[PDB]
């Protein structure tokens, strides 16, 4: 039972840098490479690069050169990826994968969201009013989603009922 | 057998 | 010379019929009697899962209704029959040369009917799985809005502490 549990959700400000981890169990950590995959929101899969935990050797996708640095601690059987100079294009879900005999074991994924002055005019008590006013906004945005899916649901619910 | 490692 | 994998974005198939995902490579990926195209399935909110490796080989614990075939530049993944569980995004990936490259992905969805005619044909269990398959897709869209509103508020909260 090979398993890879990944780092939790991180939310960062632009131009900072973050490190996420992939904890490997169930196989000889140094025997197989650890690849990393990036999936942007609503997009496909991209292979960032791999590391060999035995010697720390790294190979990279040319697109991520200078964006991702891969590290490994055979002491702790943990793999690491650091993403530096974060921009909105780097908001994504990042997976770690390792292969044993044509079986691929995927981590559950780490969600990296990079956020993208008007506010000094406001008093801070005025600003906290603004803060609580966002939730009715978000709920209305969420409700539009719920409304779309309630309509997608309705034919199924009617067909169940007609049975 | 690695699905992400090319021969060579 | 990055290899480009071309696969159509969408496939709408009726429940229980054959579905065929296509992947086209701009370069030959065959190497000594084997072709380095692999297939994955990704359901909404889930990690990718390997289905086929080296074009034609079923992976461990993968059902028999999945099958892959193809050579040179042209490859297909075949689901027969298509089951209510199978709605997902399917990827082809090449490992002939670095960098490893994926296709854009084919979203598989199920036909419903002019007046949703096909749903009343469906069995109760199949509709029940379709009812629950909506939640992961909805939660993904809801989390985006939630992620967005996390970001919207941190300037306001940053503004107060400084």
């Amino acid at each position: 039972q090979i398993q890879l549990q990944q780092s939790g959700t991180v939310l960062v400000k632009p131009a900072s840098s973050v490190k996420i981890s992939c904890k490997a169990s169930g196989y000889s950590f140094t025997s197989h490479y650890m690849h990393w995959i990036r999936q942007q929101p609503g997009q496909g899969l991209e292979w960032i690069g791999w590391i060999s935990p035995e010697q720390g050797n790294t190979k990279y996708n040319q697109k991520f050169d200078g964006k991702a640095t891969l590290t490994a601690d055979k002491s702790s059987s943990i793999a690491y990826m650091q993403l530096s100079s974060l921009t909105s294009e780097d908001s994504a879900v990042y997976f770690c994968v390792s292969w044993e005999d044509w079986s691929a074991y995927w981590g559950q994924g780490t969600l990296v969201t990079v956020c993208s002055e008007f506010l000094k005019s406001w008093t801070v008590e005025d600003l906290q009013k603004r803060l609580l006013a966002l939730d009715p906004m978000m709920e209305q945005e969420i409700e539009e989603i719920r409304q779309k899916y309630q309509s997608k649901r309705q034919p199924i619910l009617d067909a169940i009922e007609a049975k | 057998g690695d699905g992400m490692v090319p021969p060579g | 010379m990055d290899i480009v994998l071309t696969q159509s974005p969408a496939l709408t198939v009726s429940l229980g019929q054959r579905a065929t995902i296509s992947c086209k490579t701009n370069q030959n990926v065959d190497y000594y009697g084997n072709s380095y195209v692999h297939w994955y399935q990704q359901k909404p909110g889930q990690k990718p899962k390997l289905l086929i490796y080296l074009a034609s080989n079923l992976a461990s614990g993968i059902p028999a209704r999945f099958s892959g075939r193809g050579s040179g530049t042209d490859f297909t993944l075949t689901i027969d029959p298509v089951e209510a569980a199978d709605t997902a995004t399917y990827y082809c990936q090449q490992s002939r040369d670095l960098p490893n490259t994926f296709g854009a992905g084919t979203k598989l969805e199920l036909k419903r009917g002019s007046d949703y005619e096909f749903l009343k044909s469906w069995t109760v269990e199949d509709l029940q799985k379709r009812l629950l398959a909506l939640d992961p897709m909805m939660e993904q869209e809801i989390e985006e809005i939630r992620q967005k509103y996390q970001c919207k508020r941190q300037p306001i909260l940053d503004a107060i502490e400084a």
